[PDB]
């Protein structure tokens, strides 16, 4: 029941329920928090009108520590790859049943980046997270494997096909095993930049022996996508393009959660997630990704906790 | 005269040439598409040009060799051991979130289903390119996650959740056919992105019924449509595992694909009024006109789901040939879900989790509080209240099966193509608060109509529906068939108005041909066909019917019989309300022209004779008294008697008359008196 | 035409009736004329449930609101003469009680009525609009058709779908002492199933008694009673043609 005021204080929100299902709690203690914690620069009691004017909208808080705050639900307005011949420390293999289902980005000592598409169960018994690691299976080398089991779940803004998963247990970070770090509120990708996605999945080969696969790329507009596409795209603000120039290759089956990772000015940077669209792969027709731009500060909000 | 004045109902046979397509085979499934029409059909796939419906082009999936160890979509041509079987299509969907494919969906060969690709110049050229969907199960080689559609009968329905091509089937399942290869009741598929496969994303994901009730409790599915974030399912089934007598279910859940979540079936009965219709025919979702809206009480904008319901022969599934149709407002039902049930109408569900099993002891049912959230403990529940409907037509289907319908608005009023057991094709204005007549109800064909039919609808004026019937393929013009077929003015008068046509004095007619500029759609003359009797006495005011038509004034359903009277010379006949209908009349009173006077207007008719009655001769004029010989009279509804009693008449004409004569214990002559209702003039004696 | 119905009305005189938070006014001679124009079907734009004329302004206004809502201020205006319609706060039934306007929205079984304006859970109460005057409001049970049953509803519980409403005659509550005349009563109701005529009118029926020359004896709306000690009570009657005709009351106890 809101549009065109993405900022909450256009909207004074008539109601106290918030996405999960739990009811927002008494205002004034959250003020007290708050303003000792945000800094930003007198709303309703214990009503999820969102006082920060945050960028996704309307908002609440919850007593329950696990979960400070979260939104009151409203209307608002690799194939052809090459492998890595060295070890990489982003890249984290999830794996489901004791295999591997998706990879993911390590952000903190504590916090890894992946896709929505790749939780089929929400439950957390199961789930396993490896880090370092240069082989799908492990079976080439194991000093820089790191098991760890998997804490919690945090969804995404609703739209969004993007989580972020904490960790039972930290880990030890040092050249095995590295972090990335994150854009700009508004970083935007010049034109035509070059850079690159790393992959685990289905890749095309008939055999993979399990080395991670890396693919270069090229950002592209999104009306160069649109033209491509034919129209069978209705680009969002939210989402990125690009495309490899004049041959086929992209992220597939088990890539979902892998990381855009760009060299912006001297050091490379994460820019977008690996998420299923449009088909795999097809040759002259660009790749679709979601912009970790747009979602930065949810991110780091919610990394405040 | 009602038989003879029946030429006033309209001609319910008469024969139209509209594009009529016609296949080798009988046609199961059908899908528009981009100006194409596909038709699956028994060992063939046609594509079709609307307009004219050409075969433009084929592909052919014919017998197929079945041997036990021939893998499905390897090829064992060379095979010389072990049947030529054949396939029917029962899933024929079109994908266009990946590519612009067609995808079918055979029975035989293991329900292993298959694509077809559109090249980008060209889209009707679908046999060009064609891959199979089989993934070999090195992992769990156990169960199937690619071995889709059963054979006895099966519902599939795609849709596009997460960037994720999920189909949601449900399959009819034999006992016999789960351990040579495993099944699913109801299931949830992800298409694998590289469109060689699919996955089962969980043990979750599909429910199947236990082991021991496979041939007991068969539920068949007969409609499946997805709306406002949930996926709704049409079934029938048991009451209960032992009831041996059947009802319709829904089915609801949302569309997470990691599995069904919130199970929840509920019985849906329509009534007439307290006799149940059991068992459902078919179903269309669309939505409702402006004048249905309120008469269901839906807004304009809401989803409606429309059934019909046959009754069905008592425990058994077999329809009773009686047939309904009844208005779901989905807001209504999902209400029903959510709210109005109170916790002790809920059960746990039999068939899955067993009648005798740990859960359904004790288990909170967080159905008001929470929807749909993805829970570990997911209760698959049963209700026992049945969402009770009353019929729309108020039963004036009682005694013809309905097979097939669909639905779409026009102007206000909201249409139904209705379609029968016996090939006939209603279109109805259907509406609660008349008791509305077909406006086109010509027999189709010999077949019985098959449920999935089309309507495509273009800039609201010019559209088309589909229909398959047996063998053949029909477009018609919902925007009125014709009007030609009207004879009765009030019937030319009560066609919907989107039918651009009016009464001109002698048939219902298109405006612009009969030339006569009488054609009028708002007041029109009443007629008579004939009268009986004409011939009238003076005194006699004598029981006249009058057969013809229109003789109710208008009231745009309701016929208002009261605004009418007889005009005869000055005086006016008695005219007698509960013998008078638009039909006909019943009314008791030189020949005198008949003025009858309507509500709108009066008609004329020039023959009634106020005949003077004439008797002049008697045979015999002397004989015996016995009273069993026959008289003979002559001159010009009588009786007629001798001393109290009745000589039968022997004979009648107006100039030649005879008895059998009373036998009278006397030897005497006596005047005989003549009883026309009333005793006229008597003629002579004689000798007894 | 000219038909009588006051009878059906309800009389209270010298007081007036004003709701302050909101009628239609005509230039009539006779309170016999505005009460008929209320009570014949769809004789005004609006429902008037009760109205007060007064002789001395020679205007009459109508009310489609009875004191027994809220907001109604009762004064003594002693000009003004009211006009009730006993129907609503009838409390009974009468026979079929095909004209029960009354407020009672409880079946037998104590399963409350759904309101003839929403269709869950049943779905025959399309009537509202089907048929006009019958006074069917937002819950209360009527019975549209005059069935014989009594006062149906339907019931928002799913299972039953109608279920007439248990609701009292006016006899139950009401006794006669031997001689009956000591008896001032409430009842309307002869043995012949006709309701008495009006004691103050003389019309059509000519009877010597007026209310005014024999005051506390009860001479009011039309209550069969004992004028000179009869047995049980009586009236004169509507009727042209029956004069006069007693009122059967059951005796009470203790």
């Amino acid at each position: 029941q809101d549009c065109y005021r993405g900022n909450g204080k256009n909207y004074m929100g008539n109601l106290s329920q918030t996405r999960s299902g739990l009811t927002c709690s008494m205002w004034d203690k959250n003020m007290e928090d708050l303003h000792r914690h945000i800094f930003w620069e007198k709303l309703n009691e214990n009503y999820c009108r969102n006082p920060d004017d945050d960028a996704h909208g309307p908002w609440c808080y919850t007593g329950n520590p696990l979960i400070p705050w979260d939104y009151c639900p409203i209307s608002r307005c690799v194939v052809n790859g090459i492998p890595t011949r060295t070890n990489i420390g982003w890249m984290v293999s999830l794996r489901y049943r004791n295999k591997h289902i998706c990879g993911g980005s390590l952000i903190k000592e504590s916090w890894v980046l992946t896709a929505r598409q790749c939780f089929p169960s929400r439950d957390l018994k199961d789930y396993e997270a490896w880090l370092g690691i240069h082989d799908v299976h492990g079976r080439g080398d194991e000093k820089c494997k790191q098991v760890l089991n998997v804490s919690q779940l945090v969804y995404g803004p609703e739209g969004s096909d993007l989580v972020l998963m904490k960790l039972a247990r930290p880990a030890v970070l040092d050249d095995f095993v590295s972090t990335i770090d994150l854009p700009n509120y508004g970083c935007t990708i010049p034109e035509k930049t070059s850079c690159s996605v790393y992959g685990w999945g289905y890749t095309g080969l008939i055999n993979y022996d399990g080395l991670l696969r890396v693919a270069h790329l090229y950002i592209m507009g999104n009306e160069k996508c649109s033209q491509h596409h034919r129209g069978k795209v209705t680009l969002n603000e939210s989402e990125i393009c690009a495309g490899a120039e004049k041959i086929g290759s992209g992220p597939c089956e088990g890539d979902y959660g892998g990381p855009l990772v760009c060299e912006q000015h001297k050091m490379r940077m994460v820019l977008g997630v690996i998420v299923p669209g449009r088909g795999c792969a097809i040759p002259n027709r660009p790749g679709i990704f979601v912009r970790v731009a747009y979602y930065a500060k949810w991110i780091h909000k919610i990394i405040l906790t | 005269c009602k038989e003879a004045l029946a030429k006033s109902e309209m001609n319910v046979n008469m024969k139209y040439q509209l594009p009529n397509f016609t296949a080798e085979t009988p046609i199961q499934n059908v899908i528009l598409h981009e100006h194409h029409i596909f038709l699956g059909a028994t060992n063939y796939i046609y594509v079709l040009n609307e307009e004219d419906l050409q075969k433009v082009a084929e592909y052919k999936t014919g017998p197929v060799l079945e041997h036990p160890d021939c893998f499905p979509c390897q090829d064992c041509s060379s095979k010389a051991n072990g049947v030529w079987k054949d396939n029917i299509n029962m899933a024929l969907v079109v994908d266009t979130y990946y590519d612009d494919q067609l995808i079918s969906c055979g029975s035989v060969n293991r329900g292993t289903c298959q694509r077809h690709v559109f090249p980008h110049n060209h889209t009707a050229d679908i046999q060009s390119e064609v891959h199979c969907i089989f993934s070999p199960q090195i992992e769990e080689p156990s169960q199937c996650p690619d071995c889709v559609v059963s054979a006895l009968g099966a519902k599939v329905l795609s849709s596009v959740k997460d960037r994720f091509i999920n189909f949601f089937v449900g399959n009819t399942i034999n006992s016999s056919y789960f351990p040579d290869h495993p099944l699913h009741s109801i299931s949830v598929r992800r298409l694998k992105e590289t469109k060689d496969g699919f996955m089962f994303l969980t043990d979750q994901s599909y429910i199947d019924v236990l082991p021991e009730f496979r041939d007991s409790y068969p539920i068949k599915y007969v409609h499946a449509f997805e709306s406002n974030n949930f996926i709704y399912f049409l079934t029938v089934q048991r009451e209960t595992l032992d009831a041996q007598t059947f009802h319709t279910r829904i089915i609801r859940f949302c569309s997470i694909n990691s599995g069904l979540h919130s199970y929840m079936e509920m019985p849906l009965e329509c009534i007439l009024t307290k006799e149940v219709f059991n068992i459902l025919q078919a179903a269309y979702v669309s939505k409702p006109g402006a004048q249905l809206a309120r008469q269901i009480g839906a807004s304009l904008n809401d989803d409606i789901l429309f059934g019909v319901f046959a009754q069905s022969k008592p425990d058994s599934a077999e329809p009773m040939d009686r047939s309904a149709m009844c208005a779901f407002p989905i807001k209504y039902v999902n209400d029903f879900f959510n709210k109005i049930v109170n916790k002790n109408n809920v059960r746990c569900l039999q068939h899955f989790y067993g009648p005798n099993h740990e859960h359904c002891f004790n288990r909170t049912l967080l159905r008001n509080s929470s929807g749909c959230e993805a829970r570990r403990d997911e209760y698959r529940t049963e209700f026992t209240t049945a969402l009770q409907r009353v019929d729309l037509f108020m039963g004036q289907f009682s005694e013809v099966l309905l097979t097939s319908i669909s639905t779409f608005i026009k102007g206000d009023l909201t249409i139904a193509n209705l379609g029968t057991s016996e090939g006939r094709f209603m279109q109805v204005v259907v509406s609660r608060s008349g008791p509305s007549t077909p406006h086109v109800n010509f027999l189709l064909d010999s077949h019985p109509v098959s449920p999935e039919v089309i309507v495509e609808h273009t800039l609201n004026q010019n559209g088309y529906t589909l229909v398959i019937t047996g063998k053949k393929i029909t477009k018609i013009p919902l925007n009125g068939l014709g009007c030609r077929h009207f004879q009765s003015c009030s019937q030319c008068l009560s066609a919907p108005p989107f039918v651009q046509c009016g009464w001109c004095h002698d048939k219902c007619v298109r405006s612009e041909e009969c030339l006569s500029g009488t054609w009028t759609q708002q007041i029109c003359l009443p007629a008579i066909y004939k009268v009986f009797p004409n011939s009238a006495p003076l005194e006699g005011g004598t029981r006249l019917t009058i057969c013809g038509w229109d003789f109710g004034f208008r009231r745009n359903n309701k016929f208002d019989l009261k605004k009418t009277r007889v005009l005869l010379g000055n005086e006016s006949c008695t005219l007698t309300l509960s013998e008078s209908t638009m039909n006909t009349l019943k009314c008791t009173v030189f020949n005198m022209s008949i003025i009858i006077s309507n509500g709108h207007g009066t008609t004329q008719y020039s023959t009634f004779s106020y005949v003077d009655p004439v008797i002049t001769s008697i045979s015999p004029k002397y004989g015996p008294m016995a009273g069993g010989t026959l008289l003979t009279l002559t001159g010009n509804s009588r009786h007629i008697s001798i001393g109290g009693k009745t000589c039968t008449l022997k004979s009648v004409s107006n100039s030649i008359l005879e008895c059998y004569t009373p036998a009278q214990t006397i030897s005497t002559e006596f005047a005989v008196k003549l009883k026309i209702d009333l005793a006229n003039r008597e003629t002579s004696i004689f000798s007894y």
